[PDB]
């Protein structure tokens, strides 16, 4: 709507991307992860934090 | 020795003595750990992010 270039704003965070549901990871589990490189390659959603 | 001793004492042969001919009985093996080993001098710290 606003004409931004590569807008970081979505109307709602998508439930599915490319036909599959987006992974959701809490911040506490994300902070404690040691294989973050493998997980971040596919993209995820961070919640349970402000 | 035969005329001017008059008394003798005998004990069992000490086991620390080895005849020179039996010098293979003194061969033994000692094992030294590999020099590639690194010995840790730092304590382990426990933590959690939960």
């Amino acid at each position: 709507r606003f004409g931004f270039r590569d807008s970081p704003f979505c109307t709602s965070l998508p439930r599915t991307i490319m036909g599959n549901d987006v992974r959701r990871i809490s911040y506490n589990v994300f902070s404690m992860m040691e294989d973050i490189d493998d997980v971040i390659s596919e993209g995820f959603i961070l919640y349970d934090a402000y | 020795s035969k005329m001017n001793v008059s008394y003798r004492l005998y004990i069992k042969t000490p086991a620390c003595l080895l005849p020179l001919s039996d010098y293979m009985r003194a061969q033994h093996d000692y094992v030294s750990p590999s020099s590639s080993r690194v010995y840790i001098k730092d304590p382990a710290v426990v933590y959690t992010r939960s």
